[PDB]
RNA sequence: CAAGGAGACGACGGCAGGAUUGUUUUCCGAGAGGGGAGGAUGCUGCGGUCGGACCCGAAAGAUGGUGAGCUAUGUGUGU
RNA sequence: GUAGUGCAGCGCGAAUGCGGUGGUGGAUGCACCGAAGGCUAAAUAUGGCUGAUGACCGAUAGCGGAUAAGUAGAGUGAUU
RNA sequence: UGUCUGAAUUGUGUGCGGUGUGCACGGGGACCCCUUGGACUUAAGCAUAUCAGUAAAGGGAGGAGAAGAAACCAAAUGGGAUUGCCUGAGUAGCGGCGAGUGAAAUGGCAUGAGCCUGUGUGGUAACUGCGUGGCGGGUUGUGUUUGUGGCAGCAGCG
């Protein structure tokens, strides 16, 4: 989640998902944030207060 | 005592005596700037009462400032926001002025600390005070534990953390049910423990 | 055992047993309590009717250790008796029991019949009307303490 | 939708925290060897102090007991002291609190007679060491209450027991 | 606690015991110097423009009138009714 | 064509199945007044609410900062 | 905080066997306390650094970064 | 040891002296104290309300900070400084009495500790910053001895 990125909208001839801004890298223009993008995050991350013990 | 007669004197303010003295004096203030150096106290016995001492590190300034309700900067005003938060002209301060003119003395000597203070006049446009100030860097001041706790590191800049007299009444504090907002030291601490959730390791 | 887990079976099937026509959206109806009376007057009628609405004086500040009344019953009063002390007094019958509730953590005796015909001598904060009925029919005693 | 409580869960605040030690058997027992840091450190003397036995406030715990926070000056002068002098012996003294009752004013002075002749003096360190003194964590004389017990009369109940 | 509570209730003896309390408030051995710088505060002072409104309405004889301008200037009863038993025996020794 | 890719987790309540133990219960009423009647603590699953809340998607709103090397107008000095 | 729970501007402005408080505005009993000067360990919070651990990830994962990575490169600039 | 720079200062403000000699400024800012202060969002619309005195901005500190020794809580046979956790309790109450919002005392634990001053001699300031038996301050009021000794501990190196 360390970017600043923006979906592009309809009426380009793209999917819908948000993307790097910028210019002169090969990450520029590419998908971002989505759990099904590469260098994206978990849907559902997972949390430090779970439970893991129980009791009896 | 010599401390008892010079006590009921100064309470009559406004009777016959004082009323002469005031005007006399509040018009030395006003041909001197915003912040200025006196050599004597003012008031002897209410001085001595709130700490000052006949001793080498001891210092007094006299600071006004500007009597009225405080200050808000929109162009014609417009506040960018709901209708509530659109008020411009009655708007009244959070600290005391009491407490503003110390931050006007605290600055003019950074090299100092500030102590207490108190109220010498009035005039239609500015109020005025009377500051006490101590040189933390004295070997007078450093060697003698009366003082000697204003020396160390969490006393810079008492004025500027709410940590004198004046500025220290407004923060809320005191002993009993009518001082529930501020438990755990000040009103954000009693805010941040009131908005966590603790749970145990077993549940 | 115990049932898996319902995800576990759903898994090539379409929708995930949210329905084709009517879907899985978000929060189609409101948030929370929304609604309650325009389009949930329905929801209120049926299952909470009594919910919305003033009804009484409002006390700022109720006291309630002060307020502290328990009660118990006079058909007990014998099974209060700790364990020990219990066999002494079905064995012996010639003493009189002496209790009071108020050593148990009880302040009021109501209720119903003493369980047992003999007599007995009971203290505590006010007994009702039927508590000493019960305990004078038995030929003990009630006593008002502290 | 259906027949259930109404719920009143809190979770609207985004600037809300969670806060969980995850380990608590470490932090004990991390906790017990500066307890007993200090116990040697104190060496002769016990590190906690002697307190009196006070009772519960309202109606709904009248009749219970309890360790209090400290003794008053006349508590302290009827055994045989002062009490600028009662706060060396390791005696905790409270001048708030106010007398108003004569039972309790002697539990209290007996208490602290029976802790005075529990107590050796010296003149240094070295001494003490040299008898066996050790070192003490615990509290001093700890109140415990009584069991519920049960009266017994014969035969006599119009005399009012 | 409920009514029917209080009417039966006992409460317990607790035989109180016999010791001195704390003082609370001006000492009765420093009348004569409070007494004193009084007395000299009121003679090197004049009077503020208050009290000398104030001892010409008792002057002529409204007490009335003098007791609502001193409530309205101080914001208390209790107090309004204090100074005005001043300012009527300053009248009597003046 | 390959690989990655969406009802998992927390809090509070209810019910079902299961484990251990069982000498359990502060009631009615706005009040004034009146007055005896098997659960508790864990474990797994499902339905409910608030949490980013099954995954991806607006046109907007606010707080704090950057630009007159393109272009527009005024003014100093040249061609 | 319900008829100030607390704070502030402007104006008025106290008392000395006296002053303050008791979850509804005011009165009066009884109860309980002494403001408007100063200092004070311990038990509590938490980026980063260093030690010790783990039913954690195993090169499209894990930090953006297992390599001469905030580098090569982009933008007048803030930034990316 | 550290070129040239950078608060970058041969400066500006200010204390003590009377021309000597000090102190402040910038960096960082997770956590702490003070100032200022939103809107998205929820109410299936929306204006009080909510999000929230929260985010962003600014000023001032430390290994923690702030708080603190009753002008308290209460209504018993009374408790007794501050700070943290469980119960009390999603309760008393606030609220287009709507959506929502929301304490405390008592009881049980952890840790426990209390002091300094503005009215101090008059048969003589009994006081101290600088200096080696003196100068400066002070009666509009100063009043400040002492640890290569002991006791307990913590880390590192070979």
């Amino acid at each position: 989640m360390q970017h600043s990125a923006e979906s592009w909208g309809t009426g380009r001839a793209i999917a819908r998902v948000p993307r790097v801004k910028g210019g002169g890298t090969r990450r520029a223009g590419q998908g971002a944030f989505a759990n099904f993008c590469r260098k994206g995050r978990m849907a559902h991350p997972t949390k430090t207060h779970r439970r893991w013990a129980r009791k009896v | 005592g010599a401390v008892n007669y010079l006590r009921e004197i100064h309470r009559r303010k406004q009777s016959d005596v004082m009323r002469y003295l005031l005007r006399i004096r509040v018009c030395e203030y006003r041909q001197r700037g915003e912040c200025f150096r006196v050599e004597k106290p003012t008031f002897l016995e209410r001085a001595r009462t709130l700490g000052y001492k006949a001793k080498q590190g001891y210092v007094l300034y006299i600071a006004r400032v500007k009597k009225g309700n405080m200050k808000r900067n929109y162009h014609n005003g417009n506040t960018r926001g709901k209708c509530v938060n659109a008020g411009i002209n009655q708007i009244k301060p959070s600290l005391r002025k009491q407490a503003s003119a110390e931050m006007i003395a605290g600055k003019k000597c950074s090299n100092l600390g500030v102590l207490n203070s108190y109220w010498v006049g009035q005039d239609a446009a500015y109020k005025y005070y009377e500051v006490i100030m101590v040189d933390r860097d004295h070997q007078a001041i450093r060697n003698d534990p009366k003082i000697n706790w204003i020396c160390k590191g969490t006393m810079k800049h008492r004025e500027c953390r709410g940590l004198t007299s004046a500025s220290r009444k407004s923060r809320g504090l005191g002993k009993g049910v009518k001082f529930n907002k501020s438990k755990g030291g000040s009103i954000r601490s009693c805010w941040r423990r009131r908005n966590t959730l603790v749970l145990q390791k077993y549940r | 055992t115990d049932r898996v887990k319902k995800t576990r079976k759903l898994r090539g099937h379409v929708s995930h047993g949210y329905g084709r026509v009517g879907k899985h959206r978000k929060h189609s109806g409101g948030r929370g309590l929304a609604g309650g009376f325009s389009h949930m007057k329905t929801f209120f009628t049926r299952f909470h009717p009594d919910y919305h609405g003033k009804r009484g004086m409002r006390v700022y500040h109720r006291k309630e250790n002060s307020d502290y009344a328990r009660p118990i019953s006079s058909a007990r009063l014998w099974g209060m008796i700790p364990k020990e002390q219990r066999y002494d007094f079905l064995d012996n019958p010639e003493k009189v029991p002496v209790i009071d509730v108020r050593e148990f953590g009880y302040h009021v005796v109501v209720g119903g019949k003493l369980s047992l015909e003999r007599p007995i001598v009971v203290k505590a904060r006010y007994f009702t009307p039927s508590a000493k009925e019960e305990i004078t029919k038995v030929g003990g005693k009630w006593i008002i303490t502290y | 939708k259906g027949n259930h409580a109404l719920p009143n869960n809190h979770f609207r605040k985004t600037s809300l925290k969670i806060r969980i030690h995850h380990d608590p058997e470490t932090k004990a027992r991390v906790m017990a060897e500066k307890k007993l840091r200090k116990a040697k450190a104190l060496f002769p003397m016990p590190l906690k102090k002697l307190r009196p036995i006070v009772r519960c406030p309202t109606i709904k715990y009248n009749r219970n007991e309890r360790l209090g926070r400290g003794f008053t000056a006349a508590e302290c002068e009827k055994a045989g002291l002062d009490y600028r002098h009662a706060r060396r012996l390791g005696i905790a003294v409270d001048l708030r609190r106010r007398d108003t009752n004569q039972e309790a004013f002697d539990k209290n002075v007996e208490r602290i007679k029976t802790y005075l002749g529990k107590i050796t003096i010296y003149e240094s360190v070295k001494e003490a060491r040299e008898s066996g003194a050790k070192p003490y964590t615990k509290e001093i004389m700890p109140f415990v209450k009584p069991k519920p017990v049960v009266g017994s009369i014969s035969r006599e109940e119009v005399a009012s027991y | 606690m409920k009514n029917a509570y209080k009417k039966v209730r006992v409460r317990y003896p607790v035989k109180r015991p016999d010791v001195k309390r704390k003082q609370r408030g001006p000492r009765a051995e420093t009348q004569e110097s409070r007494f004193l710088a009084a007395a000299v505060a009121d003679e090197i002072s004049g009077l503020s423009p208050l009290e000398k409104k104030a001892i010409s309405l008792l002057e002529a004889k409204n007490n009335n009138k003098a007791q609502k301008l001193l409530r309205k200037r101080l914001g208390s009863h209790k107090r309004a009714v204090a100074k005005v038993e001043k300012l009527a025996r300053m009248l009597l020794e003046k």
